[PDB]
């Protein structure tokens, strides 16, 4: 199964205008291979990942995820965006989390410009349970069992600065892929668009 | 060549079949001090897209406990359905 | 060979909103290439292959269908395509032509205005005349105007002209001549042009008498 | 017959949403034309096993 | 800026002849085929001819097969078109058409300005331009009445381009073998009846120019 | 075994082209570009000539 | 005589304009030593180039020739053009090529940006005859006797796309040489310019 789980498809997708301040929080991304946005109107159809549709059917799951943004800028827009990981898991109160707090965790800086347009960013498994449980399935919560290792934040780190006769924003896509992936205890299960 | 004709901007084999063992299994850290030439790279370039990506550093997982692997299709359609 | 056609002949829209016709072949084609032919001048480049704009074209335009459906999709409906489009078929060898659709500006609700003139000495010592009746600054352009002679009306004689949409105040004109004879100009007095509206409930009389003057 | 042939265009606008469709052609359906070089081989045989190169 | 200029054109008789030529220049002839397209004023458009690079290769549709004639001058770097047994159908505007190719297709890209043939038998005729009078408020109408013209080119203007915003031209209507309009003007209170009204009339197929003052009843 | 011309089963190849992300432009830059798809055959391999048009 | 006929000089001059259609043609060439086209006004004087003014003496000529087109854009447009070569004579009937057709006669393409703006464009020999003669001394034509090997076909493969703040026509020169060129058969003609 490792040929569809090894290759990136596309999850997600986000703008970075020009109109927001260093510090403003651009979009969050909870960490498990279960996440899914992109729907499509003709035909009516909610778009699936690769690797969504391996892990949908295993009650267990483990391994390091890989993102991998790509921007699409033009030559002559600059500014710096910093991505940082929080681990925890898929419910916690993240947006208290100022810009300067968010440098203790483990964190990193992207530049727009120049020959390069993709930064692979490859999550460590931080856990205290040794394999992370598919809950999808039911419908209440319980403390204790989870779907997440923690949750992404993409911030603004330097503004956008651009002449006049170019564009105000610059979209990104987030793709998604696994690597040392693990999964057993197979079942069946349709999957549903997380709204974010 | 078979065709005679002229290339010297390739694109290499896409989609490997079969590319890992499934099972968390081993064949020190695997990454660290070295700085992370992974960590940034281009996706249209297919000659760039299959190098192993690291950024934080890590180090082995360790061995499954159960002794057979379930991400093998003749294991898991084995079973009926 | 093989003959175009265009659904609608002549559609109205208000600027802002969407536009749509449709041109279909019996024989079905395989590239369409569309035209726009302005009031006097020449057409030009408007839409070379099944979706490709020409240079000086503005980004709202679009085009699909294929086979024999084909479609020219406007979202935003703007002022500046008082004009007529065509569709053409490019294949085996004809290369013929669609049946023409007139695209134009839809003006809200006014009261026609009325100023008939009686027909001028000159042309009374010719022989003949003239019974001209005028409407300015009108919609819609669909209007009932009939004569109306001592009571009753006569059909037989009636020059109707028609200008298009004036580019600044988008409205309509109208002339409606009645061609009569000299002695045969003599035998009435009432003469009256009246102006059928649909949203005004009775069509507005505006008479005057020959033996006037 | 392995030569590169211009097969069919299209042309992409301002005015196309996400995820539209801007060519949908069949590749091997258009080399089969006379007004190619490789209608003079393809037309007197009946069977044939090939690959595809596309720019 | 692609350049074609029309030329020629008049009235013809039925069951005669005539050559146009529609010269261009700024760009190379012998890249492009040369077309001719129909413009009748009721059924819109229609296509009749085709000449390739070299003089050899003649497309006509079934209808205009054995009528026309097309030749190409490369040296002179110009185009011609003769038309034999003319009749009423061809009563029309012509353009002289560029052809380029798209992927599978052909594709036109300019045409000209356009000559008029008209195609009847009555002689050449002058206008006869008489007023149009009142029997009041701030806005008062005035305008002169065209008619028993044959050549269908006259030209209406209302103190030689002095009132040209509010002028409504109404277009003409052939009516017993004669053409009739009635340009109407849109003239304040405060002009008439205290300053000049008079609209222009030119005729340039006959070479008449009538002047009418409208005076008040 | 092989592709048949002269009657198909179904396509081969169908080639898609899909809009990955939209198109922008400001004020004067042109609002188009044009696209071209070319082809050929490798490896070609015939068999049983047949006489009918 | 090598020392004049195998170095380029101009021939011809033709813009690329930005409102042409896929598959217009732009400018067509007889492939022949004699071709010439510029001239000057002051003084009074027809222009020639290098290769004209040497086979202009002999009745015979052969061997393959090299056009050297070059561009003149800025850094910042883009397109594409298609050079074809059509084998024949110096009359045929060539408009009714289609882009489509053009492709089964050998053809190249051009990428205008970058950092090279030139393309040297070798002719191949294709003839029936071993000498290909010259005509331009006499005045009627003959069926079998003539002065080309074909002709040359520049399209428009793909459109100029451009900014506001940048022309819109990007002129190409031609160059003019031979390579392995021989002539014989000595006498005295005087060109004329070839007016396309």
């Amino acid at each position: 199964f490792t040929t569809w789980t090894s290759i990136p498809t596309l999850a997600a997708q986000f703008p970075f205008n020009a109109s927001d301040s260093v510090g403003q929080q651009i979009k969050v991304i909870p960490v498990d291979p279960y996440f899914f946005q992109m729907t499509n109107t003709n035909p009516d159809q909610k778009c699936i990942t690769a690797l969504a549709s391996i892990c949908q059917m295993f009650c267990f799951w483990r391994g390091d995820l890989v993102f991998d943004f790509q921007v699409f800028p033009t030559k002559y827009h600059s500014g710096r965006l910093l991505f940082c990981f929080v681990p925890g898991n898929e419910l916690i109160d993240v947006t208290g989390i100022t810009l300067k707090q968010a440098t203790t965790a483990p964190c990193a800086v992207m530049d727009i410009a120049g020959v390069q347009s993709t930064l692979r960013f490859r999550v460590p498994w931080i856990s205290d349970t040794p394999y992370r449980v598919n809950r999808y399935t039911k419908e209440a919560h319980q403390k204790g069992e989870y779907t997440a290792i923690g949750k992404l934040i993409v911030y603004c780190y330097n503004r956008l600065t651009s002449p006049s006769n170019v564009a105000h924003h610059v979209r990104v896509n987030v793709y998604l892929s696994a690597i040392n992936l693990e999964c057993f205890a197979p079942l069946y299960h349709a999957m549903d668009v997380t709204t974010q | 060549d078979d065709s005679g004709g002229f290339s010297t901007t390739v694109s290499t084999e896409q989609n490997v079949p079969d590319p890992q063992v499934g099972i968390t299994t081993m064949r020190m850290d695997v990454s660290g001090v070295q700085a992370p030439v992974g960590a940034i790279t281009t996706i249209e370039d297919p000659v760039l897209a299959k190098k192993v990506p690291e950024t934080f550093p890590e180090l082995k997982p360790g061995e499954s406990r159960h002794t057979s692997d379930h991400m093998s299709i003749y294991k898991f359609m084995g079973r009926s359905h | 060979d093989i003959v175009l056609t265009q659904s609608p002949a002549i559609m109205s829209a208000s600027p802002g909103e969407r536009v749509t016709m449709t041109c279909s072949a019996h024989v079905s084609t395989d590239y369409m290439h569309w035209y726009q032919q302005k009031s006097g001048t020449s057409p030009k480049r408007w839409i070379y292959d099944t979706s490709k704009l020409a240079s000086t074209v503005p980004d709202r335009f679009s085009g699909s269908g294929s086979g024999t459906s084909y479609s020219l999709t406007i979202s935003s409906m703007e002022a500046e395509d008082a004009a007529t489009y065509y569709c053409q078929q490019w294949n085996n060898n004809a290369y013929t032509y669609g049946g023409g659709t007139k695209l134009e500006i839809k003006r809200a609700d006014a009261a026609p205005t009325v100023s008939i003139f009686p027909p001028s000495s000159e042309q009374l010592t010719s022989g003949g005349a003239s019974v001209v009746c005028f409407l300015n600054n009108f919609y819609p352009k669909d209007i009932n105007v009939k004569w109306k002679i001592d009571g009753s009306e006569r059909q037989n004689g009636v020059l109707n002209s028609w200008t298009d949409q004036d580019s600044k105040d988008s409205t309509y004109s109208m002339s409606s001549t009645l061609t009569l004879t000299k002695d045969e100009y003599e035998r009435h007095n009432s003469y009256t042009c009246e102006a059928t509206h649909k949203t005004s409930t009775s069509p507005i009389v505006k008479s005057f008498n020959r033996n006037e003057c | 017959g392995e030569k590169f042939f211009l097969i069919h265009s299209a042309r992409w606008l301002t005015t196309h949403a996400l995820f539209h469709e801007v060519a949908k052609l069949d590749v091997v359906k258009l080399l089969y034309n006379e007004q190619f070089a490789v209608q003079g081989l393809l037309r007197y045989h009946t069977y044939a096993r090939f690959g595809i190169e596309i720019q | 800026e692609v350049k074609l200029v029309e030329s020629g054109g008049g009235l013809v008789k039925p069951g005669g002849s005539l050559k146009l030529s529609c010269a261009a220049s700024l760009f190379t002839h012998n890249n492009y085929g040369m077309s001719w397209v129909r413009q009748t004023p009721e059924k819109r458009l229609e296509w009749v001819a085709t000449i390739n690079s070299t003089a050899s290769y003649t497309y006509y549709p079934d209808s205009v097969k054995g009528r026309f004639t097309i030749s190409r001058d490369n040296a002179k770097n110009t185009l011609y078109l003769q038309m034999s047994s003319l009749r009423s159908g061809d009563t029309a505007i012509y353009y002289c058409a560029r052809k380029n190719d798209t992927f599978s297709d052909y594709y036109f890209d300019y045409w000209g300005q356009g000559t008029t043939l008209t195609v009847s038998s009555p002689k050449t005729t002058p206008p006869s331009v008489y007023p149009l009078a009142p029997a009041a408020a701030s806005m008062v109408t005035l305008g002169c009445l065209v008619k028993g013209y044959f050549p269908e080119p006259v030209t209406v203007t209302w103190n030689s381009g002095s009132l040209s915003s509010g002028v409504h031209t109404f277009p003409a209507v052939l009516q017993s073998d004669l053409y009739t309009l009635s340009s109407s003007v849109t003239v304040p209170s405060s002009t008439w009846p205290s300053e000049t009204v008079t609209c222009n009339v030119a005729h340039p197929a006959s070479s008449t120019k009538v002047d009418k003052k409208i005076v008040p009843r | 075994g092989a592709y048949h011309f002269k009657d198909p089963q179904y396509p081969v190849w169908e080639l898609t082209i899909r809009v990955w992300s939209e198109l922008n432009i400001g004020t004067g830059t042109s609002a188009y570009t044009s696209l071209n798809v070319l082809a050929r055959f490798t490896d070609l391999e015939l068999h049983g000539l047949t006489p009918l048009s």
